[PDB]
C-alpha cells in the first residue's frame, strides 16, 4: 500500500509538474486538483497535524494493548499448566 | 496554508474579510450553506472551525507549493514504511 | 561540601526564603560566599529576600513528543506477539 | 401500642377457627392484620388488599361502620400511590353502592389519590383536613407520600438540561444545604440519581458516564483461577514425592 501507493504518487507528481513545461493541455482540468485537496483533509505535514489526534494515537491503541496483554496472561495459563500437567502425568510415570 | 492549524480566530477574519465581530457568524455559517465549508464554529472563544476545503482553479506557484507539501507525503512515509518492511519480514518469511 | 549543598538542597522548591534567614545557615556576617551564590544560583538576587522565579521552577509539561515513543513501544510489542506467534 | 395489638391479634387466630363458623372472624381478623402488618410497613398492597377483603365482608353490615370502612381503605389509597388496584374497587358495582355524604367526600379522596399533583395535593390537603384526622397515622401515611413525592416533582426539573446551579434547583424547594441536598446526596447512595454537586460555585452536574464492564470480567477470573493452580498443588507434590 505503501509502495503502490505512493509510487503512482511520484509518478503523477512527475507529469504535473511537466504539465508547466510541456504537454498543456491537459489542463486538466479541473479534476487534477480537486480530488486532491480532498486528499488534503489531512495532509499530513510537519508535524503531522496531529496535536487533536495524539492523544487519540494512543487511545486507539489503548485497548489492543490492554486485551493483547490480558488475554496472552490467561492463554499461557491454558498453555502453561495444561503442558506441565500432561508432561509429567507420561514423563514420570512411565520410568 | 498545509494547516492544521484548522480552528481559526474571529481576529483573523476580521483582519482579512475586515468584517466586526457580530458580523462573523452570518458570514462564515452562510458559507456551510453554499457548501464551501462544513467547519462548525466555536462560539467561546469565538474561534472559526473548519473542515473539508473548496480549492479553486490552480496557478503555477500552487504546482510547486505542492511538490513541496505532497510529495513530503510520499518521502517520509515510504521511508518508515520501509522500517516496517524491513525489521518485520523476519517474522513472515 | 556541605557549603555547596546550601544552593542544592533547599531547592528546588521553596517560593522565598528571606534574607538573613539563609544568612543563619551560612553563618558569618556578609561574606563573598553567597554573593558568588547570586552569580552561580541565578536564580534571583532580590532586596532583602531571595526569589525562585520562574516559576519553581521552568514548569514542566512536561513533553508532548513521548506520544511518538508510545507507538514505538507497540512496534516491539506487536513484534513479540508475532515471536509465538 | 404495636405488641399488645398483635397479642390480642394473635389470639385471636385460634379464636376464630376455634367455634362453628366465625360468622366473621377471619374477614376482620385480616382488616386487623391490615393494622398492625401495616404499621410494620411490610408490604404496601397486601396491606391494602386486606382492605378489599373486609370490604367483600362488609356487605350487608351496619351502614355507620361501612361508611367508616371507606376512611380507612380509600385513604390506604393516599399513602401507596401505585396500589394498580385502584380500577377494580372504586369503578366495581359493590364500591359504587354508597350514595351518603360522608362516602361522597371519600369518593373524591379516592379520586384524589388518582390525583396526585402536588399542586393539588397541596389544595385539597385543607380541604381533606377533616378525613386526615381520620387517618389512623397522620404522620407515616403523607410522610412516604411527601418525601416520594419530593423527588417526583425533582425528576421533573433536573431531567432537561443536564448541569443545574443548586441554589435555584433548590429554591422551588425552598431550601438547600439542611435536608434537600443532604436527601440529595442520598440520592447518589441511593443510586436514584447519579451526579455530583459543587459546594463552592453552587452548580449541580449529572454524570452517568463511568462504566464497569471489561475489568471485573477479567481480575475476578483470576482469582477463581488462583483455585486451578492451588487445587493443582496437591498433584504437583503427590507424584514427584
Amino acid at each position: 500500500h505503501g509502495l503502490k501507493g505512493l509510487n503512482s504518487k511520484l509518478l503523477d507528481i512527475r507529469s504535473y509538474l511537466e504539465k508547466v513545461a510541456t504537454g498543456k493541455l491537459p489542463i486538466n482540468h479541473q479534476i487534477i486538483y480537486q480530488l486532491q485537496d480532498v486528499f488534503n483533509l489531512l495532509p499530513d505535514v510537519s508535524l503531522q497535524e496531529f496535536v487533536k489526534a495524539f492523544y487519540l494515537k494512543t487511545n486507539d491503541q489503548m485497548v489492543v494493548v490492554y486485551l493483547a496483554s490480558l488475554i496472552r496472561s490467561v492463554v499461557a495459563l491454558h498453555n502453561l499448566i495444561n503442558n506441565k500437567i500432561a508432561n509429567r502425568d507420561a514423563e514420570k510415570k512411565e520410568g | 496554508r498545509p494547516a492544521n492549524h484548522r480552528q481559526l480566530t474571529f481576529e483573523e477574519i476580521a483582519k482579512s474579510a475586515k468584517i466586526t465581530v457580530n458580523e462573523v457568524e452570518l458570514l462564515v455559517m452562510k458559507a456551510l450553506s453554499v457548501g464551501l465549508v462544513k467547519g462548525s464554529i466555536d462560539e467561546v472563544d469565538k474561534r472559526v472551525h473548519m473542515t473539508w476545503v473548496q480549492p479553486r482553479v490552480l496557478d503555477l506557484q500552487q504546482i510547486k507549493g505542492m511538490k513541496d507539501r505532497l510529495e513530503f507525503w510520499c518521502t517520509d512515509v515510504k521511508s518508515m514504511e520501509m522500517l516496517v518492511e524491513h525489521q518485520a519480514h523476519d517474522i513472515l518469511t | 561540601t556541605i557549603r555547596d549543598e546550601i544552593a542544592g538542597c533547599i531547592e528546588k522548591a521553596y517560593e522565598k526564603i528571606l534574607f538573613t534567614e539563609a544568612t543563619r545557615i551560612l553563618f558569618f556576617n556578609t561574606p563573598k560566599k553567597m554573593t558568588d551564590y547570586a552569580k552561580k544560583r541565578g536564580w534571583v538576587l532580590g532586596p532583602n529576600n531571595y526569589y525562585s522565579f520562574a516559576s519553581q521552577q521552568q514548569k514542566p509539561e512536561d513533553t508532548t513528543i513521548p506520544s511518538t515513543e508510545l507507538a514505538k513501544q507497540v512496534i516491539e510489542y506487536a513484534r513479540q506477539l508475532e515471536m509465538i506467534v | 401500642n404495636l405488641p399488645k395489638a398483635r397479642a390480642a391479634l394473635t389470639s385471636a387466630r385460634t379464636t376464630a377457627n376455634a367455634i362453628y363458623c366465625p360468622p366473621k372472624l377471619q374477614a376482620t381478623l385480616d382488616m386487623q392484620s391490615g393494622i398492625i402488618h401495616a404499621a410494620e410497613e411490610k408490604d404496601w398492597k397486601t396491606a391494602y388488599s386486606y382492605f378489599y377483603e373486609a370490604f367483600e365482608g362488609y356487605d350487608s353490615i351496619d351502614s355507620p361502620k361501612a361508611i367508616t370502612s371507606l376512611k380507612y381503605m380509600l385513604l390506604c389509597k393516599i399513602m401507596l400511590n401505585t396500589p394498580e388496584d385502584v380500577q377494580a374497587l372504586v369503578s366495581g358495582k359493590l364500591a359504587l353502592r354508597y350514595a351518603g355524604r360522608q362516602t361522597e367526600a371519600l369518593k373524591c379522596v379516592a379520586q384524589a389519590s388518582k390525583n396526585r399533583s402536588l399542586a393539588d395535593f397541596e389544595k385539597a390537603l385543607t380541604d381533606y383536613r377533616a378525613e386526615l384526622r381520620d387517618d389512623p397515622i397522620i404522620s407515616t401515611h403523607l410522610a412516604k407520600l411527601y418525601d416520594n413525592l419530593l423527588e417526583q416533582n425533582l425528576i421533573r426539573v433536573i431531567e432537561p438540561f443536564s448541569r443545574v446551579q443548586i441554589e435555584h434547583i433548590s429554591s422551588l424547594i425552598k431550601l438547600s444545604k439542611a435536608d434537600v441536598e443532604r436527601k440529595l446526596s442520598q440520592m447518589i447512595l441511593d443510586k436514584k440519581f447519579h451526579g455530583i454537586l459543587d459546594q463552592g460555585e453552587g452548580v449541580l452536574i449529572i454524570f452517568d458516564e463511568p462504566p464497569v464492564d471489561k475489568t471485573y470480567e477479567a481480575a475476578l477470573e483470576t482469582i477463581q483461577n488462583m483455585s486451578k493452580v492451588v487445587d493443582s498443588l496437591y498433584n504437583k507434590a503427590k507424584k514427584l514425592t
